[PDB]
């Protein structure tokens, strides 16, 4: 949690960039699990994943340069999803 | 100098930094023996250099694009994409001109 990748500056101005919001994403991805895991999970390097069966489907990752996390199950249902992403 | 377009579909890989781009060894190519104009080779390069300058700088625009089922993390030359959690992306360049 030293500034993962990035700790040293003059690397590169980017650099501490990703590093600050790569940082946020994961803190946000943790929330978000924290709510999941006290409702009833798991994550990954770029971003979190929550299974909906008990066996693949439903993974949802993070916007790096802006709000509005996106996500995507792999399937059918286009435009509604949206709705689900905006609320 | 001198560019090299490359890609390589591998399976994954963090923010991280090692042995990835050219070496020392900048873009192995054609010693180009066949006799020709060594300033128009020159020229040539020049050109080729100057068109990855610019297809890197339009292919850069994609943080402010689009950002729907496709989700990507965009760096300075490096623009490591997953479309599928199997193969890899970003296409990298490199500047031939900095080994005497």
């Amino acid at each position: 949690l030293v500034e993962r990748a990035m700790k040293i500056d003059h690397l590169s101005i980017e650099k501490l960039l990703i590093d600050s919001v790569h940082a946020r994403a994961h803190q946000r991805l943790q929330e978000l699990k924290a709510i999941l895991r006290s409702f009833n999970i798991e994550t990954a390097l770029p971003a979190l994943i929550v299974p909906i069966l008990e066996p693949e489907c439903l993974h949802i990752f993070v916007d790096l340069h802006s709000g509005m996390f996106q996500l995507m199950l792999y399937g059918l249902d286009p435009a509604t999803l949206e709705d689900m992403e905006k609320s | 100098g001198s560019a090299y377009i490359k890609v390589s579909i591998q399976k994954q890989a963090p923010d991280i930094g090692d042995l990835g781009t050219v070496n020392l060894f900048k873009r192995p190519l054609p010693k180009s023996k066949p006799g020709s104009p060594h300033w128009q080779t020159k020229l040539e390069a020049a050109q080729n250099v100057l068109l990855c300058k610019e297809i890197f700088a339009q292919l850069s625009r994609e943080a402010v694009q689009i950002k729907s089922q496709i989700p990507h993390i965009v760096v300075k030359n490096q623009i490591i994409s997953q479309p599928f959690p199997s193969l890899q992306l970003s296409i990298s360049l490199c500047h031939s001109s900095d080994d005497k």
